[PDB]
């Protein structure tokens, strides 16, 4: 999802459902949704073990 | 898994029931072909005495005739019903038939010594002895899901005040009846008039006292809310009963006149005086009734109906009650909030989903309510005229209780008691220690 | 004379009149479109309420109908006996089958 | 809500209040029982808080 | 009278005339040799059509030769009764032996 | 083999079939000379109402005989005809015979919530359910083989 | 296949949307398994029958 390259399926119902489904509440999951040219950001951790 | 060890913790050997007598339990909430007879006799009865021991040829007649049919038992609905088999009915029944119904009485008593084990002995707190503080099933707090009587209301009433005890009826608060006749019926009444009726003789009449003291109201918790769960396995929610035509069936009665020369017509089949034969089968009459579920009973055993006169009662009433937690865990922390417990009052619990028998409309005689979360029918809520289209999607997957029973963040049984019973993995043995190891309190 | 389709003409009265052989019968020979030029005074409230009435008495002329061939019932439960210092009350649990010839 | 009118139409007159509002999201407490005791530790419920 | 090599012979009256004790051993007595210059007005096709037509109506007499013998069938499921606003209907699960002697 | 553990997988004890009936039923396919009156009922009933609750007597005289016959179960290849005489063949049939019956008809039942313990609830799908969308059996884009 | 005959419904499908459910999983997933393949489907001529 944060590919944006592969075109998504037609139904805007279903094609949002995964897409909640899967960043929410995944860790590498984009926090703001992916801007239209540039790269995507990842959420920063709040500490690393 | 776990809960599933713990009811092996009580698999001890405390009591088990036979592996042969199971399987007479599951086929009867497997029933197709379950005759509504019976069903109609449950909501004729009521658990009454009086009416139980008059209609004694006919339920024995019913049984024996069930049991050489099925291999599995009858009356497995009311349980005031199935003790009154094994207590008040001798061994006029076959000698395999018996000896399932000997288990359940035993199972249930089993149960109930689990809790004094668990207790330590000493003395009460107000207002209320602390041997029963610790399972639930034992508090009045809790009502039976289907109540004939007003005892367990009574038992409730004594409880003291700075612990709630409000019970609404019907938008109303209780009044009781001792009794009801023919003429004094009155089906659509709307008020809180409530029913007594299930006495030991007519001689009795009473209406503050309770009849048969307070263990009787917990082994009737125990089969309803342990047993009963366990078998079904989800798949059996409750009825309100249509007291209109109920009544208006069984009194059709078609019984010749007999040859006082002759001897009493046994055969079904060849008699032609026999009230079952097929030129007494008119439409819509009781004869018609049993006939359409192979029930044999013999001639002058069908004048025995006529006790249905005297004692009657009516609607199904819905029963919200509302406790705020039982002695010992009232805090100031914890006062306002409630727990609300659903409970039909003389009500019927579907054993099985019937849609394909066209023989009888959908709403003739039942009307179906979800008291519980642990009693919500998958099949026959769902295909109850009128339901909405869009929701039988949706029936299957979540309870449809409505919150004039109580919902589930609120009723002290919670949902996932219901889901630890699809998935059971360690047989009928194991899931009643099971459950009974669940319902002690925090 | 009960006229099924008219509900204002069920009384008790004229249901216990009819015997139950021809009660059903009767019933299934009427016509199935309820006339609303008769209402009963209680509607089809008391209609039914009255319906009722009618076959409780009818089963116990049917019941004297037999009664050459019943037996007399004995009290089903104790504590309804006359000689009841010097002697117990004892119930029947009515099992047998009553038939005379 | 308290039990209003006669109770032998109860449920009828209970799914026509509620039509809507059965549909319109999931239920809580249901779709935790088919949640595997470490997929409940996740954050993909986002109802452990 | 049918003639069974012939199709433009059979009609449902002709066929409902004879028997059905004697209209299978009418057809098991003919010839099998199918005579084309009779031919019927729908062909073969509407002359499979009438003897069908010819059978049914015979063994509802066949039926009334026995309606001595068989009692009066009552409907087979609810839904269809008079006094419906009273009383709920009945279907009658029709597993008995009919026979009236 | 690898199927076979997925076969296997599922029979915790979420169901259980008796040999008893399994018994019975490989025979019924594999009956030759399966005698074809029952053929020509399977299309005269056309597993309707108004005809099997008429011709019930039929029906069992038919099976009565074929259960004191080979001891197979009849009318197995229709399932509209297993579960009419299911929900409306009382106690005539001999019940060595009709618990084969009942072990057909929970058989299906407890197969269709295989699909609902796997399924995600909540919204719908334009304009399907979204345990729809997971088991192929439950899509009206099948049809059943055998339509009446 | 009608319960009575003052259905004769054309608009209306009969029994609801289960039983559909119920024969596809008999006819695809049971009877392959007992016979083993070796069944078909059969066109009966109704003339004769």
């Amino acid at each position: 999802y944060l590919g944006r390259g592969a075109p998504p399926l037609l139904d805007n119902a279903a094609a949002v459902y995964l897409r909640n489904a899967v960043v929410a509440g995944n860790r590498l999951g984009p926090a703001q949704p992916v801007p239209v040219f540039g790269c995507a950001q990842v959420p920063r951790r709040a500490g690393m073990d | 898994a776990f809960r599933d060890a713990r009811g092996l913790e009580l698999g001890v050997g405390r009591h088990a029931m036979a592996p042969a007598t199971i399987a007479a339990v599951r086929g009867a909430f497997e029933d197709r072909n379950y005759p509504a007879v019976f069903y109609l006799l449950q909501a004729a009865i009521h658990g009454s005495e009086h009416v139980f021991c008059a209609l004694a040829r006919l339920v024995v007649q019913c049984i024996t005739s069930y049991w050489n049919n099925t291999r599995c038992a009858a009356f497995v609905n009311d349980y005031s019903l199935v003790s009154y088999v094994v207590t008040y009915l001798g061994g006029d029944l076959p000698e395999e038939c018996m000896a399932v119904y000997r288990d359940l009485v035993a199972h249930v008593e089993a149960l109930a010594q689990l809790v004094d084990d668990f207790t330590l002995t000493g003395p009460e707190l107000g207002g209320q002895a602390q041997a029963e503080l610790n399972h639930l099933m034992r508090d009045p707090a809790l009502l039976p899901p289907l109540v004939w009587d007003c005892d367990a209301l009574m038992r409730r009433a004594a409880l003291d005040r700075h612990r709630d005890c409000r019970v609404s009826a019907g938008g109303h608060d209780p009044v009781y009846a001792a009794a009801c006749n023919v003429a004094t019926a009155d089906f659509n009444r709307n008020d809180g008039q409530l029913l007594h009726n299930t006495q030991a003789r007519a001689a009795d009449a009473a209406d503050d006292r309770p009849h048969r003291g307070a263990d009787w109201t917990v082994h009737h918790k125990i089969y309803y809310y342990v047993m009963v769960p366990a078998f079904s396995r989800g798949r059996c929610c409750t009825a309100g009963v249509r007291f209109d035509r109920v009544y208006a069936t069984l009194q059709n009665m078609v019984v010749p006149e007999i040859t006082p020369g002759e001897d009493c017509p046994s055969d079904p089949v060849t008699d032609p005086a026999h009230p079952l034969h097929p030129a007494n089968l008119v439409a819509n009459t009781v004869n018609a009734m049993f006939h359409n579920g192979r029930v044999v009973v013999d001639g002058p055993a069908m004048l025995t109906l006529q006790v249905l006169a005297h004692n009657m009662a009516e609607r199904t009433t819905a029963l919200l009650c509302s406790a705020a937690p039982d002695a010992g865990a009232n805090t100031a922390s914890t006062t306002n909030m409630r727990i609300f417990d659903g409970a039909l009052h003389a009500g019927i619990l579907l054993m099985a989903p019937q849609h394909l028998d066209h023989t009888i409309q959908n709403g003739d005689y039942f009307y179906p309510l979800p008291v519980h979360a642990l009693f919500a029918g998958a099949d026959h809520v769902a295909n109850a005229p009128n339901f909405p289209p869009a929701l039988r999607d949706l029936s299957r997957q979540v309870p449809l209780v409505p919150p004039a029973l109580g919902a589930n963040y609120f009723s002290s049984i919670r949902q996932p008691v219901v889901q630890h019973v699809r998935e059971s993995a360690a047989g009928e043995n194991a899931l009643t220690y099971a459950l009974m190891a669940g319902y002690f309190k925090i | 004379v009960p006229q099924f389709h008219r509900p204002s003409t069920v009384t008790t009265d004229s249901v216990r009149a009819l015997g139950m052989r021809g009660l059903v019968l009767a019933t299934n020979n009427s016509q199935f479109i309820m006339d609303n030029n008769h209402p009963h005074p209680q509607g089809t409230q008391g209609a039914v309420r009255e319906f009722l009435r009618g076959q409780a008495a009818a089963l116990t002329d049917l019941g004297l109908a037999h009664a050459n061939n019943t037996f007399t019932p004995q009290p089903m439960f104790a504590g309804d006996a006359p000689a009841a210092w010097l002697r117990p009350a004892f119930g029947l649990r009515r099992t047998y089958s009553p038939f005379v010839v | 809500a308290a039990p209003a009118g006669p109770a032998a139409d109860m449920q009828q007159l209970f799914l026509n209040a509620w039509g809507q509002r059965l549909a319109h999201g999931r239920v809580r407490w249901v779709a935790e029982g088919q949640m595997t005791p470490e997929q409940f530790m996740q954050p993909d419920n986002a109802n452990l808080a």
